[PDB]
């Protein structure tokens, strides 16, 4: 069923090996684009669109609508790079761009913002918390043995 | 009280005295009444069985007791007869050095739960303890991997012995 | 010790003399009674090791081993007991003489005394090895599978052959127990950098180490069921038990060159799991994430922190364990559909539902998942690694990305999701593949509520 | 006007914004009939096979062998050595590697400055 | 096959309006939207050469793009809803059928036997379902995916038994 | 979702022609084929189906959507979209 | 002494059993539900009599019932944290899981696989409240990863949806993100303290817990949801709405804030260290409310809601408030649990709908979801004498008089207005607006189960704090007496949070085309943040994967080096050695040079 040829052989050189190439993988002579070859081992593989599984027509009789297939059609070697569960490649109501300006002019805003916050942050014209006992330091955790001079209050 | 306070010191027991001035009965001491009577009883004869049945035979053990022996360093050098022994004899105080760290660290572990906020001065002899225990564990220990032996440990040993005697002799001045 | 090394020599006229129709029946039910008799290792002392004669003695490093060598045995008894049923008798008897061979030399040579005997009974296992992967195997480059096993072994095993010899001539003994105790340190001449070269490149090989770990993808996709899992689950292992045991006398070297090893580690824990997650072939990730777990003990020596030998121990058996599910699972998925696609066999707890169970418990086991010793062991990798540098954690903590991400992966994939409606092939589950499941995944739960024994020497 | 939307490697241009799909044309109208011929076989012999009774085994698709091999095998019959293909290995494979080499030795070597004479904490460390 | 004017914009109009329902929520509002869309879309259904035809649907596709609700409503058993593939773990072929065990193959007798009788008419009308395709098979295989009917005597429908064996839509 | 059945999910639809002002009460038929029986033609088809899909719930595919014409061959579609057999 | 730990550690184990019930089996199916429903209730009706104990008596303690090793110095132990916080989270945390499992039977009741749910949901209990009893960081580690992999289990609670399996991946994928910092923080107490015990953590005082308080902070950014581990809440609402609601509303997002709180001996004890606390809290509350303002469902506002309230408990303790922080997180689970309960009534009434523009008339056709839905909201939206005063009325004036960065505070206002703001937008696209379901009517909520379990928790949804009010001990330093215009503004920003969508909601009303802008799709899209972070990283990550990994390094590279290289050079020079010509006369001319280079060149005679 399976001898040697529908494997992927030698980059298919030649106009007679493209069309034996396209024929390989069951597509049409004219739409068969195989992969750039330096050194890249793809060889007779062809270049496949970035069409992930989730863009493909989900009404589409697939016979494994998993990710969209059928039987025999050719296959993207980075197809599992692409399936509907993993990364999709698929039409966005607004451009990339916009997201790259929003997403970087969104986001900068506050760091920026809230570096100048660093120097100014908010508070109540309240005094200090003057505390007894040398400021709890006999029993916030520091030592007293060695002198714990008093820091004593008084009601101004 | 199958332990002792002297290796394992907890504070004493000082309890409030409740003055109910309200007048709504108090619904956690009768939880407790009835829990005692009806969940403490029955597995009490229950442990109250277990008792005899234990005491018409009660087998002892002993304790197993090593003698020291001579140390590595007076084990004689690329000896293997006494190196035996002294190897031995310094893996099980590596053995009983973690324990007592461990046995201070049960100590720390119980000291603040036990004493609540005012572990932060009620611990402080046993937070001050523990830095001896431990410095000086590393003293004992440090640095050795896991191939530690008895040479490698009188190697460190000594190599902190004569950096402080040199310093000692330094410091005379 | 020959309570163990006897009857596992005796089981060869036990099988080859054994009826037609039992043999299998036969091989499981003693080589199970073995196994409860190497459970008896489970006797160790504080530190001194148990010295049984002059020649065979074991430790609390070396037991955990045997015990899970000699009760892995029965283990790809009924593994093969689907794939192999076809052959005739003779072979069979041949097929079990091999797997008991195996698991022979495999208890000797953790339980020698001597540095040599060890080495002798090291590579003596890929002998048997390269008939069960070439021989048994299924795909066409079987064939050069083995050969890329071998060559790879022994092209660090030679060196340290030349190494062992050496020190021979040099100290006087290669037992363990006198090179222990008449340790030296090895210093920084450009001879003894190279003596550490030669006594470390052996186990580095079959560690493997990032570049040097061609060959398990080419052996473990192709080797048949039962050899492939025996390869992953300890003869990997062969060189760590080595590798702390020679660990005594490279010292200090080792802390001032193990940095290319731990970089190649590192890196190669992260590369290993990148790309265990990008594999269209299902054997091909449970090989790539064997190394990247196996990489992570190859950190843990190198810095010979105790804490690091403490996981090294663990995640070795633990790891030995789960590589071992998920090729038995693996495996049945194979010979329902007679391919390892992963892409071919979707959602199979759809036809599978039991198969799933074991298939999830084994991966979250794959993900070190506490209370379970693969994580307590991989932690402790952690916090020594923490403890040589504070920043090892990241890259590490990279392997914390990669690990789940695809541990789960072939799950969404093989046993979770949609079925296909074109394989009618797929029946119900044998009790022979939930049953070895049992004893496959059950263990480690029992032992992770006890893991002291097999946390390793360092107790 | 309006904000205009553009093509990229994972938001690909809608076939609807794309007025080049709009572009009839008879070399296009004529192609579609080979896919549509050669889908109908693939249905065909897909829906034969799979509904046939006698077809206990599994049927293979000749499209997914060719890829499992390409992946893997293929890779390296086909492989040629070209300079990018050097640089590539060398920024992915050797350069990593010194960036994980440099930054490791650095703080190594920076605690080892630490303990000598004493500027390093250890009140508590000790399970070295 | 390729797609022309009525079928596209169809496609348009089916979206367009699912934009704007989504745009207006209550129905009154979209109501008047919907029903003067329609005016709007059979304002210009008089266009001279298909050029215009074509330049002036190509100006519909970009406007509807923007105007596409960027969160549009779908229903969850369709495609992209809520309940979309949402049954299909429940989803499982008939072929489990086969391999029951027989203490249950027992405890289900009946639906075992209208089984057996199922798989029966599968296979004494799978082969003359199929000889009589092939014949009717125009060169080359089939040029579109179709499906020749039982249009003899005595026969059923050709590469019927899975479409007709489809688990149901609601497998529970 | 009650056990629903084709007879009642179908009086759903005739109702929906019926509501459909411009497909007359007395213009309603089992089989009112809309461009030609009717004359209300593709782009008078489709809003009606979005209309129906409105109250029905399911969204017909778009293939057999605008193709699926006449009020029994639709319905022949609901009576398969949810497999009852009533 | 005598009672108090018993009991509780009861609870842990009865609740337990009617999982290795599950694994014998010796449930009858349709029993099991209501058996673990009944197991639950107990489990809740026990767990008040530890919390009696605390109300009076006050006080706390750890039990070690089990020892696994010994570590040299580090002796792993089976020890509880038992207090305060771990007592008095038991009743309101499983009470609520009794509460919302009930509307799960009534709602899932189809699937048979119901009991296979309900032991899952009876699991999720049990790592649940061990982190909040566990002492040492190990255990609550173990409870860490369990919710974890079971929120992936329960998400994925039909294999059908793809979504769901992709919706598990970033959920477990953010999630160990979060954990990469509790190792983190394990390593650096592992090595520095050298302890896993929580009581021993803090007890060292490690003043300077810079590193691990980072890994903690980056903990609760997977656990809790902040900014950038946000959208797997966004993902996680695909899991059915009760385990949605039972997981993802306030009840185990809730373990990564109340780890820091936990840590609170340590978490403020570095001033800087709280700074970026306030930091990343403000940017979830802009951010996640920011989304929840316009949201076509019933659950992203929801959700979006808790991951804004999420971002101010861990601001209280930035403003060193630690209880504070725990009371916001009793009353966050008391209504956002409904919130959840009464839309999935709504998915259930009116048929597996979810988008809030597709049904209207609910007030009439939908009572008492309504008035649920009602105080839930006027329970959340800063409310006096409900959940809101004493949570939501302390949190904001809390925050606005302590020392705070500006817009640490601002946020919060801000945000605050937007809850009061889009929960008004989904009570008047649900109740007001004519009806918008298809024409076959089948709302309804007369079973009286569920009718029930929303009654059991309306009395937590509107007295909430008040029953533990004056109960629980004052640890909060009050201010008394301040200026009233920010102890107002919690109020004030609830009122023009109502009407500004209340006209909005009138734009709806408004007959007129409305334009598309990028502000309705920005907070849709969660300002477009997972169209590119689900899609760039991990495509260009993996794509190396593909080519840099395997056919460039690992198929090709390695293998050229060594294997391939040094097995050709046998192969390439063995035919220049083997492969000889063959004629005797070249061959003993072969000798000849020997003899000389042997006798002349090396001279082998000298
Ligand atoms: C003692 C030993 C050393 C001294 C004795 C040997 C001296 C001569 C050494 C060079 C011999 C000739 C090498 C021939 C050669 O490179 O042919 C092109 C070879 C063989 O090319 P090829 O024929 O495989 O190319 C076709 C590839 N496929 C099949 C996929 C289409 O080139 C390569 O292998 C790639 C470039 C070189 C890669 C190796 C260099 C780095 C080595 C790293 C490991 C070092 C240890
Ligand atoms: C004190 C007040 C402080 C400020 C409060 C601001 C928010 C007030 C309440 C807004 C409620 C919005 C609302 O009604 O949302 C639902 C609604 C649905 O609209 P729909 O019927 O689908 O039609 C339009 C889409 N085609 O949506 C719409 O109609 C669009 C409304 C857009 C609201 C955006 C809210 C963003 C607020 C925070 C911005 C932060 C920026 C940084
Ligand atoms: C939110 C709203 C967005 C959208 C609105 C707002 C944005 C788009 C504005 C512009 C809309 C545009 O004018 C119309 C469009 O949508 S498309 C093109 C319609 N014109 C033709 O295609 C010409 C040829 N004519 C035919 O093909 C047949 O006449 C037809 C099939 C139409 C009826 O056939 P009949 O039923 O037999």
């Amino acid at each position: 069923h399976v001898t040697k040829d529908m494997f992927p052989g030698p980059y298919p050189k030649t106009p007679e090996e493209r069309a034996a190439a396209a024929k390989k993988y069951n597509m049409r002579v004219e739409d068969y684009e195989p992969y750039p070859d330096d050194g890249m081992g793809y060889g007779d593989y062809p270049k496949l669109p970035d069409r992930s599984q989730q863009e493909r027509d989900p009404w589409y009789d697939w016979d494994h609508p998993d990710l969209r297939l059928n039987w025999g059609e050719p296959i993207h070697w980075d197809l599992d790079m692409y399936i509907r569960n993993r990364v999709d490649t698929s039409p966005t109501p607004v451009s990339w761009n916009t997201m790259c300006k929003h997403l970087s002019g969104f986001v900068a805003f506050m760091l920026f913002m809230f570096w100048v916050g660093e120097i100014y942050p908010s508070y109540q014209p309240v005094g200090p918390k003057q505390y007894p006992y040398n400021d709890l330091y006999l029993e916030r955790g520091g030592d007293p043995t060695k002198e714990p001079e008093p820091v004593v209050h008084y009601e101004i | 009280d199958s332990w002792d306070k002297d290796v394992y010191p907890e504070p004493p027991r000082r309890t409030p005295a409740p003055a109910p001035q309200t007048s709504l009965p108090n619904p956690v001491t009768y939880l407790t009444k009835i829990f005692d009577l009806l969940v403490d009883r029955p597995v009490t004869l229950a442990r109250e069985f277990i008792e005899q049945q234990h005491a018409k035979n009660r087998y002892y053990y002993y304790h197993r007791e090593f003698r020291r022996v001579p140390d590595i360093t007076e084990c004689e050098e690329k000896d293997i007869l006494c190196m035996f022994e002294a190897e031995m004899q310094w893996r099980r105080d590596y053995k009983v050095d973690q324990e007592i760290v461990n046995i201070i660290q049960e100590r720390l572990k119980a000291c603040q739960q036990r004493e609540g906020e005012s572990y932060r001065q009620n611990c402080a002899k046993e937070l001050e303890q523990f830095t001896q225990v431990s410095k000086a564990f590393q003293d004992r220990y440090s640095d050795l991997g896991a191939h530690y032996s008895a040479r490698k440990c009188l190697a460190k040993q000594k190599q902190r012995m004569l950096a402080e005697r040199k310093a000692a002799k330094e410091a005379a001045a | 010790m020959l309570k163990i090394i006897i009857p596992t020599t005796m089981l060869l006229p036990m099988t080859w003399m054994s009826k037609h129709n039992m043999i299998w029946i036969n091989a499981t039910v003693h080589s199970l009674l073995i196994s409860l008799i190497s459970l008896s290792l489970l006797n160790q002392l504080g530190e001194n090791s148990l010295n049984f004669s002059l020649t065979f003695f074991s430790d609390s490093l070396s037991a955990p081993l045997l015990v899970l060598t000699t009760w892995l045995l029965p283990l790809m008894l009924m593994a093969s007991q689907s794939h192999l049923s076809k052959e005739t008798t003779t072979r069979k008897k041949l097929y079990i003489t091999m797997l008991i061979l195996l698991q022979l030399f495999l208890i000797m040579t953790f339980t020698a005394t001597e540095l040599i005997l060890f080495y002798i009974l090291f590579e003596a296992t890929l002998v048997p090895t390269l008939i069960i992967i070439t021989r048994w195997g299924n795909q066409t480059e079987r064939l050069n599978a083995g050969l890329y096993f071998l060559f790879y072994t022994l092209a660090g095993s030679l060196p340290l052959l030349v190494a062992l010899v050496y020190i021979q001539n040099t100290t006087g003994s290669l037992n363990f127990l006198i090179i222990h105790y008449w340790s030296h340190p090895l210093s920084n001449s450009w001879s003894n950098i190279f003596m550490w070269l030669a006594c470390i490149m052996a186990f580095m090989v079959k560690m493997p180490l990032y570049g040097l770990h061609l060959w398990l993808p080419k052996a473990h996709v192709e080797a048949p069921i039962a050899g492939s899992m025996v390869l992953a689950a300890v003869l990997l292992k062969l060189g760590g038990y080595g590798m702390m045991r020679i660990t005594t006398i490279l010292n200090p070297l080792t802390n001032y060159m193990a940095y290319p090893f731990l970089m190649l580690s590192m890196w190669g824990m992260i590369m290993t799991s990148s790309i265990c997650l990008r594999q269209t072939d299902l054997k091909s990730l449970i090989a790539y994430s064997s190394v990247s777990h196996m990489a992570l003990v190859i950190v843990a020596i190198m810095i010979q922190t105790p804490w690091s030998f403490m996981g090294a121990t663990a995640l070795m058996i633990a790891h030995g364990l789960t590589s071992s599910m998920l090729f038995c699972l693996a495996n049945t998925n194979y010979e329902r559909v007679h391919s390892r696609t992963m892409i071919l066999a979707r959602g199979l707890q759809t036809l599978l539902p039991l198969m799933a169970t074991w298939w999830l418990m084994a991966s979250l086991t794959n993900l070190a998942l506490p209370p379970s010793i693969n994580l307590i062991g991989e932690l402790f990798i952690i916090t020594a690694s923490f403890s040589w540098s504070n920043i090892t954690i990241i890259l590490m903590g990279m392997n914390m990305m990669i690990t789940a991400l695809y541990s789960l992966y072939m799950l969404i994939t093989t046993q979770r999701g949609k079925y296909t409606h074109h394989i009618n092939n797929i029946k119900a589950s044998f009790t022979r593949e939930n049953a070895l499941m049992a004893l496959h995944i059950l263990p480690l739960l029992l032992l992770t509520l006890n893991p002291k024994m097999i946390l390793g020497p360092l107790y | 006007s309006f904000p205009k939307y553009k093509p990229s490697r994972l938001a690909t241009l809608p076939a609807t914004l794309d007025p080049a799909e709009y572009d009839i044309s008879p070399e296009t109208r004529k192609a579609q009939a080979e896919r549509l011929a050669i889908r109908s076989r693939l249905k065909r012999e897909y829906l034969l096979q799979y509904n046939d009774p006698n077809r206990l085994g599994v049927i293979e698709d000749p499209a997914l062998i060719r890829w499992t091999y390409a992946r893997s095998a293929n890779i390296y019959p086909n492989f040629r050595p070209t300079p990018k293909t050097s640089l590539l290995g060398a920024l992915f494979g050797i350069g990593p590697l010194f960036f994980w080499y440099y930054v490791f030795k650095t703080d190594r070597d920076k605690k080892e400055k630490l303990i000598q004479e004493g500027k390093l904490d250890q009140t508590f460390n000790i399970s070295y | 096959a390729y797609l022309t004017h009525q079928q596209k914009v169809l496609r348009l109009y089916k979206r367009a309006l699912r934009h704007l329902e989504s745009w207006c929520v209550h129905r009154d509002k979209y109501r008047y939207f919907a029903c003067l869309m329609r005016a709007r879309f059979d304002e210009h259904k008089n266009e001279k050469d298909m050029v215009k035809a074509t330049q002036l649907l190509r100006q519909a596709e970009e406007e509807f793009w923007y105007g596409q609700h960027p969160q549009p409503y779908i229903f969850p058993e369709s495609p992209g809803g809520t309940s979309y593939e949402r049954y299909e773990c429940y989803k499982v072929p008939e072929w489990c059928l086969d391999d029951w065990h027989p203490s249950e193959k027992a405890m289900y007798p009946d639906y075992f036997a209208k089984r057996e009788q199922w798989k029966r008419l599968r296979r004494e009308s799978w082969e003359r379902e199929v000889k009589q395709l092939q014949e009717e098979t125009p060169p080359g295989g089939p040029r579109t995916e179709a499906l020749p009917p039982a249009r003899k005597e005595g026969d059923l429908p050709p590469l019927w038994w899975h479409i007709v064996t489809r688990p149901r839509e609601r497998p529970m | 979702a009650p056990p629903l059945t084709l007879e009642a999910i179908k009086d759903r639809v005739l109702y929906v022609l019926k509501l459909y002002d411009k497909i007359d009460p007395e213009k309603l038929s089992v089989n009112s084929h809309f461009m030609k029986d009717l004359g209300l033609d593709s782009l008078d088809q489709v809003e009606i189906i979005m209309a129906m899909e409105d109250e029905f719930g399911f969204e017909i595919p778009d293939i057999d959507a605008e193709k699926l014409m006449c009020p029994q061959e639709i319905v022949d579609y609901i009576a398969d979209k949810k497999d009852v057999y009533e | 002494m005598n009672p108090f730990a018993s009991l509780t550690l009861t609870t842990l184990i009865i609740l337990t059993i009617p999982i290795m019930m599950s694994n014998s089996n010796i449930y009858k199916t349709n029993l099991y539900p209501n058996y673990v429903k009944t197991t639950v209730s107990y489990a809740f009706t026990l767990s008040l009599v530890p919390l009696l104990m605390f109300m009076h008596t006050g006080q706390e303690m750890i039990i070690s019932n089990w020892h696994w090793m010994t570590l040299q110095t580090v002796e792993l132990s089976l020890s509880f944290k038992m207090d305060y916080f771990s007592v008095m989270f038991i009743p309101v945390a499983l009470f609520v899981t009794w509460s919302i499992m009930e509307f799960s039977m009534w709602y899932m009741h189809s699937d048979p696989f119901i009991n296979r749910f309900f032991k899952y949901l009876v699991l999720f209990l049990i790592t649940m409240m061990i982190l909040v009893t566990a002492n040492n960081l190990f255990q609550l580690f173990i409870g860490w990863e369990g919710v974890g992999i079971m929120s992936f289990l329960l998400i994925g609670w039909w294999h059908g949806r793809t979504d769901a399996n992709t919706a598990a991946l970033q959920a477990i994928l953010y999630n160990r993100i979060g954990d990469i910092g509790f190792v983190l923080s394990m390593a650096w107490f592992l090595t520095h303290s050298n302890a896993w015990d929580l009581q021993q953590i803090f007890m060292l005082n490690n003043e300077c817990p810079n590193m691990p308080l980072i890994g903690l902070l980056l903990a609760a950014a997977g656990k809790s949801a902040q900014f950038g581990l946000h959208p797997w809440l966004p993902s996680a609402m695909e899991g059915p709405t009760p385990v949605s609601a039972l997981l993802h509303s306030s009840t185990m997002v809730v373990a990564g804030v109340f780890l820091l709180i936990r840590f609170y001996p340590l978490m403020e004890t570095n001033k800087l260290v709280q700074t970026m606390t306030l930091c990343l809290g403000a940017i979830t509350t802009l951010f996640t409310a920011l989304c929840a303002i316009t949201q076509n469902d019933i659950k992203k506002i929801v959700a979006f809601s808790t991951s804004s309230q999420l971002g101010l408990m861990m601001v209280t303790i930035g403003i060193n408030q630690p209880h504070l922080a725990f009371l916001h997180i009793c009353m966050h689970a008391f209504f956002k649990a409904m919130l959840f309960m009464c839309s999935g009534s709504i998915i259930h009434s009116l048929n597996d709908e979810q988008d809030i523009r597709k049904m209207g008339g609910l007030y009439k056709a939908m009572p008492f979801t309504t008035t649920a839905l009602i105080i839930g909201s006027l329970a959340l939206t800063g409310m006096p004498y409900l959940t809101g005063f004493y949570s939501k009325d302390l949190i904001i004036e809390a925050v606005n008089m302590s020392y705070t960065n500006a817009w640490a505070l601002l946020m919060t206002l801000i945000a605050t207005s937007l809850t009061a703001a889009y929960s008004t937008r989904i009570i008047f696209f649900a109740f007001l607006g004519k009806p918008r379901f298809p024409p076959l009517v089948l709302i309804n909520e007369n079973n009286p189960l569920l009718i029930n379990s929303i009654k059991r928790l309306l009395i937590g949804s509107i007295f909430a704090g008040f029953i533990i009010s004056n109960n629980i001990p004052p640890m909060t330093v009050p201010n008394t007496t301040m200026p009233l215009y920010m102890k107002m503004t919690a109020l004030i920003v609830t009122i023009m949070g109502f009407m500004l969508a209340l006209e909005l909601n009138n734009t709806t009303y408004y007959l007129k085309f409305k334009y598309p802008s990028q502000t309705y799709k920005f907070s849709n899209m969660l300002g477009y943040y997972p169209s590119i972070m689900h899609r760039l990283p991990t495509y260009h990550n993996l794509s190396m994967s593909q080519k840099s990994a395997s056919s460039l390094l690992d198929l090709i590279w390695l293998e050229t080096i060594l294997p391939k290289t040094t097995s050709f050079i046998q192969m390439k020079m063995s035919i220049m050695v083997s492969n000889q010509k063959g004629l005797i006369k070249l061959y003993f001319l072969s000798f000849l040079i020997t003899i000389m280079i042997s006798m002349t060149l090396f001279n082998y005679h000298e």
